[PDB]
């Protein structure tokens, strides 16, 4: 189930994903495996779309925090006047 | 002012500064002054010791003089 | 330029001072002011009215000891001026307040007026070349040498926890309650009255402090020990009497872990630590739990650290290494940290010059408060 989504309003963003679904069932009958094939399909697709949405939900604090935090670990802004004015004590350990 | 006075006065003034800063280095290198510095170092007071060479602009003055 | 920075560690109960670079504070004495109560009759008596330091401690019976600072906030500035002036006297420093920059410890979350009027006092009556007000937790961590960790202090009038990350003391996680040593002594006085022994004189409250300093401990189980009758050890007064304490020795410092006994909606020390840690970045909780430093004289009770460990384990999440350090200089932690901080070359750029104070004013201090 490969997905490609592009968005470029005042920028550029591309979502590329796929889930290597793997499932099995014995071919019992035709109508049974037809709607059962749909059962596996509805399962994996509802699962996959929902999971993708929640991956978007947990992205401000996990993925981005792997790249760039929203706020530093001190949870405050930067006193540029402090860093430039004097060394924070980094020389001392 | 670099143009204050005649040419020989300004040129001789830079010469005077050269030998005078060397005399300041002479007064700096005496063992009595070093003894006072040793007192402040042995007494764990690093302020006057480090400032004796950094706060005094004698080092940079002597290097430009040289 | 000046001679050397003087690290004056304040404290609502014990002021501590000395020059920077010193190993231990050479000058420490209680932060009280005693003036006589009786009548001068015989000539040749103790001349002078206000006494501070060892002389005020010696002739303790005559004085009417009061404190000018309470809960890290100065209530009387005249007595504080005399105390600071006493620090610069011939009995303590023998120097002048014109050739020494001053490092000044100060408790967090205090009013702006403390820094403002204290700065006026120094730069105007003392005319110090440079003043620098700082925190106390930052100094205690500098004294231990490590750099990231919380600091749990409980001096005489305040108690707080500061999660420090490499020197940047996180200002959004400093919990602070006002239940410290002096208040524990006060509650101990109440319990001594309930025992039958009365101590109410101002120069007798100090005896109550002495009892707190050498006859109290912390029970591990707070209730199991209350349901038993202890050995009821005695106590010798300076007078020579005898006081059997009993249950009024473990419930007295119990106040720090439950300020319900004093009737207050504040929290215990353990809750101050856990809230100070939990109101921080989730990525630093394990590092903060692995580095807790105690300081302040109220952390000297018997069984203090052990009970703190038990309490924190009850509040911390499961299987997180909790580690409480407790150096041997909890009384001198902030002062030793001041000696390390002010003895650096960056301190020249870290203070506030007198010229700057005359130019901008108090706003310059709040600007360069860190
Ligand atoms: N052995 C002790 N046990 C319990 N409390 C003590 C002991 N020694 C001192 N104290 C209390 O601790 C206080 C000292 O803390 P202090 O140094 O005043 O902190 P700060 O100086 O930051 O106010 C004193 O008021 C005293 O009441």
């Amino acid at each position: 189930l490969k997905i490609q989504v592009h968005y470029y309003e005042d920028g550029n963003v591309q979502l590329v994903s796929h889930k290597d679904v793997q499932d099995s069932v014995t071919v019992s009958n035709e109508a049974q495996t037809a709607k059962e094939f749909i059962k596996i399909i509805e399962h994996a697709e509802n699962e996959y779309q929902t999971a993708i949405s929640e991956n978007y939900q947990t992205m401000s604090d996990t993925t981005f925090k792997a790249l760039r935090r929203q706020l530093p670990v001190t949870r405050t802004k930067i006193d540029w006047n402090k860093i430039l004015s004097y060394k924070i004590g980094k020389e001392m350990q | 002012d670099p143009a204050s006075g005649t040419a020989l006065q300004e040129i001789s003034f830079w010469l005077n500064l050269e030998r005078a800063l060397y005399r300041i280095q002479e007064k700096r290198e005496s063992p009595e002054v070093l003894l006072t510095l040793d007192i402040l170092k042995h007494g764990k007071r690093f302020h006057a010791t480090v400032s004796f060479d950094t706060d005094t602009g004698l080092k940079q003055a002597l290097e430009t003089v040289n | 330029i000046a001679n050397q920075p003087v690290v004056i560690d304040n404290g609502s109960g014990v002021i501590k001072a000395g020059f920077a670079g010193d190993q231990i504070p050479k000058y420490c004495f209680p932060n009280y002011v005693g003036r006589p109560k009786h009548v001068r009759v015989m000539a040749g008596a103790l001349e002078g009215d206000i006494f501070i330091g060892p002389k005020a401690e010696e002739h303790r019976g005559l004085l009417s000891i009061r404190y000018p600072m309470e809960h890290g906030i100065v209530k009387d500035w005249n007595d504080m001026e005399r105390i600071w002036q006493y620090v610069y006297s011939k009995d303590q420093l023998q120097t002048f307040s014109e050739e020494h920059p001053v490092l000044l410890t100060e408790a967090p979350l205090n009013p702006r007026k403390n820094r403002e009027r204290a700065a006026e006092v120094f730069f105007e009556t003392f005319n110090v070349p440079a003043l620098f007000i700082s925190m106390q937790a930052v100094l205690s961590l500098y004294a231990t040498g490590r750099t990231t960790g919380v600091v749990l202090d409980s001096g005489d009038g305040v108690t707080h926890a500061v999660p420090i990350y490499e020197g940047f003391a996180m200002p959004h996680s400093i919990m602070r309650i006002d239940i410290a040593g002096r208040d524990v002594s006060r509650f101990l006085r109440l319990y001594l009255r309930k025992e039958g022994y009365d101590f109410h004189s101002s120069s007798e409250f100090e005896i109550v402090k002495a009892i707190k300093e050498r006859a109290c401990y912390l029970s591990i189980n707070p209730q199991k020990d209350e349901t038993l009758e202890t050995e009821k050890a005695q106590y010798y007064l300076p007078d020579g009497s005898t006081i059997e304490i009993g249950p009024s020795r473990f419930r007295a410092p119990e106040l720090l872990f439950r300020p319900d006994l004093i009737g207050e909606e504040s929290e215990g020390i353990h809750e101050v630590l856990v809230f100070a840690i939990q109101k921080s970045d989730m990525d630093l909780r394990r590092t903060l739990f692995s580095n807790i430093v105690l300081s302040g004289g109220s952390t000297l009770f018997k069984g203090f650290g052990d009970r703190l460990l038990s309490e924190v384990k009850k509040l911390a999440p499961k299987d997180v290494k909790i580690r409480i350090s407790a150096p041997q200089e909890r009384l001198y932690s902030t002062w030793i940290g001041g000696s390390i901080l002010a003895s650096l070359d960056t301190f020249k750029k870290m203070w506030v010059s007198k010229k700057e104070y005359e130019e901008d004013g108090a706003r310059s201090i709040h600007r360069k408060t860190f």
